């Protein structure tokens, strides 16, 4: 996974 | 008396020169991560950032690049192998210009990186901050205008040249 994209997506 | 390295990217839009972005690298705070980016900018290990593109650009978020191996945004490798541990999380994502490492979990740092165009505090503790835009932030702002909401770029945003200034 791309953790900073997934963080952006969750936010 | 020991000075943080300064590196530059000459950005090109479909081969057209756009402008220079220079970065301070916080070797004082994260020596291993700063050295990875420094040497990938010089190519002095036989490989690095030159010619690679910014493959994901999300306005209001960041400009991502660093995959110089497959170029599709899944590749890239560090100077230590293919991945190296999270050095530390001392420095924070404080605002635009912050230079941070992309990863796929803890201790999966490669060569992919992103330049923040906003404050991203929700990335603290998961992605290692190692540098900051010194000059040319107006050039990063122009790169942002070629991005989209899923990161797809409308033109080829490439690192036409890169190296070390200090
Ligand atoms: C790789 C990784 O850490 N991904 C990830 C998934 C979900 C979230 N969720 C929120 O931030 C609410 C963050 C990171
Ligand atoms: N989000």
């Amino acid at each position: 996974p791309e953790c900073h994209i997934e963080a952006y997506w969750c936010i | 008396g020991m000075v943080n390295p300064t590196v530059f990217f000459d950005i090109a839009v479909d081969g057209e020169p756009l402008g220079r972005v220079s970065f301070e690298l916080f070797a004082d705070k994260v020596p291993k991560t700063a050295e990875n980016f420094r040497a990938l900018s010089t190519g002095e290990k036989g490989f690095g950032y030159k010619g690679s593109c910014f493959h994901r650009i999300i306005p209001g978020f960041m400009c991502q690049g660093g995959d110089f191996t497959r170029h599709n945004g899944t590749g890239g490798k560090s100077i230590y192998g293919e991945k190296f541990e999270d050095e530390n999380f001392i420095l924070k994502h404080t605002g635009p210009g912050i230079l941070s490492m992309a990863n796929a979990g803890p201790n999966t740092n490669g060569s992919q990186f992103f330049i923040c165009t906003a404050k991203t505090e929700w990335l603290d503790g998961k992605h290692v901050v190692f540098g900051k835009v010194k000059e040319g932030m107006n050039i990063v702002e122009a790169m942002e205008r070629f991005g989209s909401r899923n990161g797809k770029t409308s033109k080829k945003i490439t690192i036409a040249d890169c190296g070390q200034l200090e």
